């Protein structure tokens, strides 16, 4: 039948593997009459491992220069006699190119095939493609490519599946104005082209074994920062020249070698290649891609001004080129035969880049934000019906858009949530040995999640010290065959400990089957007034018991320390009370994790109705103590639903006022450290939570944030030129001064936001300049929107957003966006549903739905574009904020009454 | 090199000062002072005559959050170094003073500081310690100083 034909099935048949290739490619970095278009000419070279009559291989948008009579040649190496090519066929669906032969191939037979093309080097994103930027009023293109997945075939003929490895020839033929760069470094210098003289040859050396979507070959006029390791590696950090002459990229050639460094002595691998250039790209959409020896880079991911990024950029350049710097043996030595196992590539890396990144900055303690920045971020998704396991069946990922769907929060979070959990209980020596064992094992190969479980066994069969009371594959098998995870409920009057499938909905149909029942083997760190317990292994059972959860007195017991684990805790009310004692008795007793815990913990089970809302508000009482980001950050964030929806009500003045008490202790810890906020932190945590400190204390009215924002506002209004205000307290101050002000303060900062080039001032001005408490300053400031001039284009739906925040925006804008709705659509449709999230993200009240439901029949015709699904997810929304409010609006009023005085 | 020589030692204490949130003065730690070079080092100096002299320049810069003095200080941010007593029995005046002392060495370096002296920068609304100059001193009257 036609659907059986090999050519109509999506994953390639397994007949001829592949041995190299020979790729030579010519960017034509000029538009054509009509086009930038790219030239290439490939040359591949497979053995026959099963009888074929037919090559299929991997060919997207890719015109074919016919030699002889078809599209491709083939020729015998050995004694190999290559059959006639009797046609060639094209199938558009599946990306293949099928040869028809005249007479079979025979079994391990090596072959090679020739063919000349030619494709767009087009801004796709995908493939070679251009990358145009504009540098001083010149508009400069260069030609980069991102072969993730699919792509790899739309630059050249080749078998795209991650399993396929070989070695490659890459040759670039370029203008001699432009570098050439590739995975590998050029096998010598760069010859010129003899046919046409404005053109150099770049011939790079020979890729190691390896997929088809690592490779990467990138021709621009960009410079680099250069540095060899004491291990004989080179270390060049390429960006525009623009950046490079500013020292922007200085920071990521600090870190990069150390970086290396370190996971060459955790994996106990030395260094693959000998080589590792990180570009920074201007239109970066992917962020980082783990190109061998090409890691390609967003600008704002590899480069760092020290004089305008705050520290949350210093954050994100070092974790991320640690992320992709351990995908360079993790990933790239030892890839995955298909991306069904993608989440413990991304997992993995997500886990040990913090690693990583403290060896780089050991000060900033960055192992410790995993379970904030990872762990928690996946739980809330996680904890929906919607969720999905983390392991698929290879069967289910085929279709290009499918691979794509494995790119995910779970994949790359709670990947590495499970995988800090193994590190846990395996104690992470025998971790490493383990995963050394798999490098060195399966290096240049393809390998199964089971590969890495049996080195990691095996590990604990050479040692007699960690004894596991089941096998590694089971014990993961519970938390990667099915989604979700567990809240345990403990019992400590009988010791009874209980698990339950953990969603944030009361009500909620989870609808997918597991096998296990929504049950999963938890391994339970406990501690006892202080005091740590021995180690628990609970079983896939739901309720079990023992004694070391049994608490007598002033007894209290705290589970999964340092939230090592992927679960949620409960306790009967009195352990809670005797933890929140404990948090106000002395609380340096609990880890700050576990102070974290308390806060996240508490909300998130009241979301669910499994605990009142009064004991997640209970959570946050100890915060007039605290002066940990952690725990002062879990409580922020849980706090902002109750502001969206409190913040135009009766109840925000008891809540303001709460805050401001729990507040002001944090502001003075600050102001003291800093001599009256002259000399800032230096760890990464502490700087953090002077932002939320400083930016908290000022939105819920603390007298002297007041004064500190007029004084550095002040200072800054004169000398313009030198701005006083520290990178990481630009914003707050910003927002904050144009609040307190009026016209004079927006029109400087408006006159500064377009006088500014750097984009990451722009943002903080724009955003700012949202924050007027003027109605007719509002409405003009979203009238300045439809007018691109005045805001880009791409900047139109952050600031519409910004001024919504705003309580006198909300209203604002609402209106400003139904009366433009038809404008707006007809350009963000084709980035628009977060807008629609954005407002309507207050809305609590059956008229407030009311108006959604109206507008909702007014604006059918026009349609809702990209946001179809998010104006009926607005009402859905809507709905199930109109029902928290009902039922905690009282309990929330009277506690905040009640506890307005602060916490003892 | 002669002991019975007037030998000046000019204490430059060039001075950091920094405006504070609230636009109070703030004095930063990294004002430096520089001490006569002898023996091809700065860090410290031993008075090597019967008369000696010790006299302070000082020099007031401003920074901004970068901690890099560009800038001349202006308004509440000028001031002036006063060498404060400190742990010492005897003043910086004092020493310029009739006093005695068989050897007197100013170090920046706290190894072998019999005492140490508290250098301060007065703006007009107070004068808050900055650095610390280490003072190794033997009691007898060898050597002693004058204006
Ligand atoms: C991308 O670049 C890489 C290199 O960076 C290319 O890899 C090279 O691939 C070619 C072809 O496979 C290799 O060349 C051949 O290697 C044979 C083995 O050489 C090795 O063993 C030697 C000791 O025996 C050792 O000294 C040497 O260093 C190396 O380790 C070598 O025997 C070949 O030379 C003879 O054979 C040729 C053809 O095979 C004959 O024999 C068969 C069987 O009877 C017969 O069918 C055939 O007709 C021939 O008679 C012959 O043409 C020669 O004249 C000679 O007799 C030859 O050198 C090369 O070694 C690889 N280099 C590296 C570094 O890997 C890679 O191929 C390229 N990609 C593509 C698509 O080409
Ligand atoms: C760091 O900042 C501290 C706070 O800074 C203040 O608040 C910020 C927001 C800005 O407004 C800033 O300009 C403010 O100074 C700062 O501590 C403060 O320092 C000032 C100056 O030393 C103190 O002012 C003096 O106060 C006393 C009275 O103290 C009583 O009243 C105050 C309230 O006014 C209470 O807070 C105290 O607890 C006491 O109950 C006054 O008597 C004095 O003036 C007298 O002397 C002058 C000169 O002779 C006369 O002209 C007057 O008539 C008076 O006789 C000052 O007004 C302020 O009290 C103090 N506050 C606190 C809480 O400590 C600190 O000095 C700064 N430190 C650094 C690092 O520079
Ligand atoms: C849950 O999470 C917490 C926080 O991560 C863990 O507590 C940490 O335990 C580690 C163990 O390595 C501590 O690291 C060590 O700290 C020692 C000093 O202890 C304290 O005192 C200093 C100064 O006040 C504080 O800054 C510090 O935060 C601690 O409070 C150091 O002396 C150790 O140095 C040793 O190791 C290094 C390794 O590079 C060697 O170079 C040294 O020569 C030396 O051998 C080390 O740095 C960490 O400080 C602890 N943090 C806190 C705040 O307690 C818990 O262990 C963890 N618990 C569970 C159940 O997993
Ligand atoms: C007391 O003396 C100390 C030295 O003991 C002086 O501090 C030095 O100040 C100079 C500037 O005058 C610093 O050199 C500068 O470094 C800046 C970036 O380096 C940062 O990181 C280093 C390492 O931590 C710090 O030392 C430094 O302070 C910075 O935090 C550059 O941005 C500066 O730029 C200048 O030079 C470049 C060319 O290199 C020019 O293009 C610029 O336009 C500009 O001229 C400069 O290179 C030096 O590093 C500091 N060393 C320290 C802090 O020990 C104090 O200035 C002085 N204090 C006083 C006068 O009270
Ligand atoms: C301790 O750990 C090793 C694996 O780790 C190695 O040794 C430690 C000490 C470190 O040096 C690591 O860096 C090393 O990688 C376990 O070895 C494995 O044992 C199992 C048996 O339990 C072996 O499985 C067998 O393999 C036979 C074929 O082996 C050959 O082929 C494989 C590849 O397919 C190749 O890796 C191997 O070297 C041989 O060439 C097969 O016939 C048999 O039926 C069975 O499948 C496995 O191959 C071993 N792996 C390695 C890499 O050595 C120890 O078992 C473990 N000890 C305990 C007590 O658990
Ligand atoms: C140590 O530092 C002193 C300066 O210290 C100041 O003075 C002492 C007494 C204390 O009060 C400190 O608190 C002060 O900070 C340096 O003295 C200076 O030396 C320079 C060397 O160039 C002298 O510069 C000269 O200036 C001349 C102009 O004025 C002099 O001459 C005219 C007549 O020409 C005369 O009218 C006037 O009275 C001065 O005598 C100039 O002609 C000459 O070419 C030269 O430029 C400067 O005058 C000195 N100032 C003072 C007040 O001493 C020491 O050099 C330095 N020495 C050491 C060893 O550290
Ligand atoms: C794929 O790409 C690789 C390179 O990345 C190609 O491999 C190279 O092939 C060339 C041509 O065979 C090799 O250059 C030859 O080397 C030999 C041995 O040293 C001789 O020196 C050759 O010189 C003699 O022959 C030429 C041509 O007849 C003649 O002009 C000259 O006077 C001499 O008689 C010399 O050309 C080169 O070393 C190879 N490089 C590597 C690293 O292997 C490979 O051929 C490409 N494959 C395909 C199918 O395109
Ligand atoms: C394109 O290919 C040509 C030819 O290889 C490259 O010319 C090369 O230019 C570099 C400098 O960028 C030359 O380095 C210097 O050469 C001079 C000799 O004139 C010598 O005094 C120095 O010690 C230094 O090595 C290189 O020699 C020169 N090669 C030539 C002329 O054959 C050109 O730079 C290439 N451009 C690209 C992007 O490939
Ligand atoms: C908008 O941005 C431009 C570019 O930054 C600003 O131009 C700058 O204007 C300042 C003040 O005139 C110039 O400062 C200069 O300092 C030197 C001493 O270092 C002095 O000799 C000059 O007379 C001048 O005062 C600065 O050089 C200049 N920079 C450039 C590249 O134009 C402009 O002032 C900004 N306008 C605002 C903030 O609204
Ligand atoms: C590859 O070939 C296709 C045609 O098979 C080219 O698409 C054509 O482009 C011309 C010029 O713009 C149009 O007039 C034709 O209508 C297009 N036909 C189709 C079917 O798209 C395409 O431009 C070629 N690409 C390259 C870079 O060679
Ligand atoms: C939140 O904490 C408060 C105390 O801060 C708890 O209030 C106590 O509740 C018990 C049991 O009803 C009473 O016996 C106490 O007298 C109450 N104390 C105060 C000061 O009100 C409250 O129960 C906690 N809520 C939750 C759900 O944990
Ligand atoms: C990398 O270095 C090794 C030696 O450690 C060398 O054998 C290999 O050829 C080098 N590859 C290059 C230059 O890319
Ligand atoms: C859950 O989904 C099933 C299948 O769509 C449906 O039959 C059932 O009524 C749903 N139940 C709830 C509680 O929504």
């Amino acid at each position: 039948t036609a659907q059986s034909k090999p050519w109509n099935h999506y994953r390639l048949p397994k007949t001829l593997i592949p041995s190299s290739y020979n790729v030579t490619l010519r960017p034509y970095l000029t538009p054509n009459s009509n086009l930038y278009t790219f030239k290439g000419s490939s040359t591949v070279r497979f053995t026959c491992k099963e009888s074929t009559s037919m090559i299929i291989i991997h060919s997207k948008k890719l015109n074919y220069t016919n030699i002889q009579g078809q599209r491709v040649a083939l020729r015998g190496v050995g004694g190999s006699q290559a059959p006639a090519i009797d046609r060639t066929e094209l199938v558009e669906v599946t990306e293949y190119l099928v040869v028809h032969l005249r007479e079979p191939l025979q079994v391990n037979s090596q072959y090679e095939m020739d063919s000349k093309f030619e494709g767009e080097l087009a801004d796709d994103l995908a493939g070679f493609y251009r990358s145009e930027y504009t540098e001083n009023g010149v508009k400069k293109v260069l030609a980069t490519t991102q072969m993730q997945a699919a792509d790899a075939r739309k630059s050249f003929p080749c078998f795209d599946e991650p399993a396929m490895k070989a070695t490659f020839n890459i040759t670039l033929i370029h203008p001699s104005n432009l570098v050439a760069l590739s995975n590998m470094l050029p096998r010598g210098p760069s010859v010129p082209f003899t046919e046409e003289p404005n053109w150099n040859v770049t011939e790079f050396e020979t890729t190691p074994i390896m997929s088809t979507y690592l490779l990467a070959y990138i021709v621009s006029e960009f410079k680099n920062v250069q540095e060899n390791t004491p291990s004989n590696v080179l270390i060049r950090i390429w960006a525009r020249p623009s950046a490079m002459d500013q020292g922007h990229g200085n920071y990521a050639l600090r870190v990069t070698g150390p970086i290396l460094d370190f996971f060459s002595r955790h994996y106990d691998t030395p260094y693959p290649l000998n080589k590792s250039d990180q570009i920074a790209l201007p239109d970066f959409n992917a962020g980082a891609m783990e190109n061998w020896g090409l890691v390609t880079y967003r600008e704002s991911a590899l480069l760092y001004d020290p004089q305008s990024s705050s520290i949350g950029n210093k954050e994100r350049v070092v974790t991320v080129i640690a992320h992709e710097l351990a995908h360079q043996w993790f990933g790239n030595l030892v890839t995955l035969e298909w991306w069904n196992d993608l989440w413990l590539n991304e997992g993995f890396a997500s886990y040990v880049e913090y690693l990583g990144a403290d060896y780089a900055e050991p000060t900033w303690n960055l192992k410790d934000l995993i379970v904030l920045n990872e762990v928690y971020r996946v739980m809330a998704v996680d904890a929906l019906a919607s969720s999905h396991p983390l392991s698929s069946p290879a069967s289910e990922v085929n279709t290009p858009a499918q691979i794509s769907e494995v790119f995910d929060s779970i994949s790359y979070s709670k990947g590495a949530s499970v995988l800090r959990m193994l590190s846990s209980f395996l104690t992470e020596d025998l971790f490493k040995k383990g995963v050394a064992s798999y490098l060195h094992t399966f290096a240049y190969q393809n390998t199964i999640y089971l590969d890495l479980w049996n080195h990691l066994q095996w590990a604990l069969g050479n040692q007699t010290a960690i004894n596991l009371p089941y096998t590694v594959n089971a014990i993961m098998d519970r938390w990667i065959l099915q989604m979700g995870f567990p809240v345990v409920t403990v019992d400590t009057t009988t010791g009874t400990l209980s698990q339950k499938h953990f969603l944030l909905d009361p009500q909620s149909n989870v609808t997918r089957p597991s096998k296990f029942n929504y049950l999963w083997i938890i391994p339970i760190s406990s501690v006892k007034s202080g005091t740590q317990q021995a180690h628990y292994w609970m079983p896939d059972n739901a309720k079990v018991q023992n004694d070391l959860f049994k608490t007598t007195g002033d007894e209290w017991v705290l589970l999964n320390l340092n939230v090592t684990g992927y679960y949620l805790v409960n306790y009967d009310q009195n352990n809670w009370k005797k933890i929140h004692t404990q948090l106000q008795t002395d609380l340096s007793v609990i880890p700050v994790i576990n102070r974290a815990q308390v806060i996240h913990d508490t909300f998130d089970l009241a979301s669910a109705q499994i605990v009142p809302v009064t004991l997640a508000l209970n959570s946050t009482l100890f915060l007039n103590q605290e002066t940990e980001y952690m725990p002062w950050e879990a409580a922020l964030s849980s706090l902002s639903y109750f502001k969206l929806m409190f913040d135009r009500s009766e109840v925000y003045g008891p809540m303001k006022n709460y805050l401001r008490k729990q507040v002001t202790p944090l502001f003075n810890h600050f102001e003291k450290i800093t001599q009256n906020w002259t000399d800032h932190p230096q760890t990464l945590t502490e700087q953090y939570n002077e932002i939320n400190a400083v930016s908290t204390a000022c939105t819920y009215g603390v007298p002297k944030c007041k004064d500190l924002v007029s004084t550095l506002f002040a200072e800054w209004r004169k000398n313009p030129q030198n701005n006083p205000i520290y990178p990481n307290l630009r914003s707050t101050v910003y927002c904050n001064a144009i609040a307190q002000g009026g016209e004079e303060e927006w029109n400087f900062v408006w006159e500064q936001f377009r006088n500014t080039s750097l984009v990451n001032e722009a943002d903080k001005l724009r955003s700012a300049l949202a924050c007027s408490t003027q109605v007719w300053i509002l409405n003009r400031y979203l009238s300045y929107t439809l007018n691109p001039e005045f805001i880009r284009k791409q900047d139109v739906i952050s600031t519409l957003s910004s001024i919504a925040s705003n309580v006198i925006g909300q209203s604002l804008a609402w209106d400003f966006i139904q009366s433009n709705w038809k404008k707006l659509f007809e350009d963000y449709g084709t980035s628009f549903s977060n807008l629609i999230q954005a407002v309507t993200r207050r809305f609590s009240t059956e008229f407030e739905l009311q108006q959604l439901e109206q507008f909702k029949a007014n604006n059918m015709d026009t349609g809702f574009g990209s946001g179809t699904r998010a104006l009926e997810q607005a009402l859905e929304k809507t709905k199930a904020n109109i029902k928290w409010v009902k039922e905690n609006k009282e309990a929330v009023l009277q506690w905040f009454r009640e506890n307005s005085q602060g916490g003892s | 090199t002669s002991f019975f020589a007037h030998t000046t030692v000019n204490i430059t204490i060039d001075l950091g000062m920094k405006r504070s949130g609230y636009g109070q003065p703030i004095a930063s730690p990294l004002s430096n002072i520089t001490l006569p070079m002898q023996d091809n080092n700065t860090d410290v100096y031993c008075i090597r005559s019967n008369q000696f002299s010790i006299y302070v320049h000082s020099t007031c810069k401003s920074s901004l959050w970068d901690n890099v003095f560009n800038q001349d200080c202006t308004d509440v941010l000028e001031a002036t170094a006063v060498i404060k007593t400190g742990t010492c029995p005897f003043s910086f005046d004092k020493l310029n003073n009739h006093l005695t002392f068989n050897k007197f060495c100013l170090s920046l370096s706290p190894v072998g500081a019999n005492c140490k002296f508290d250098v301060a920068a007065r703006t007009r609304t107070n004068e808050q310690v900055v650095r610390s100059l280490y003072v190794i001193y033997e009691e007898g009257d060898n050597i002693v100083g004058v204006p």
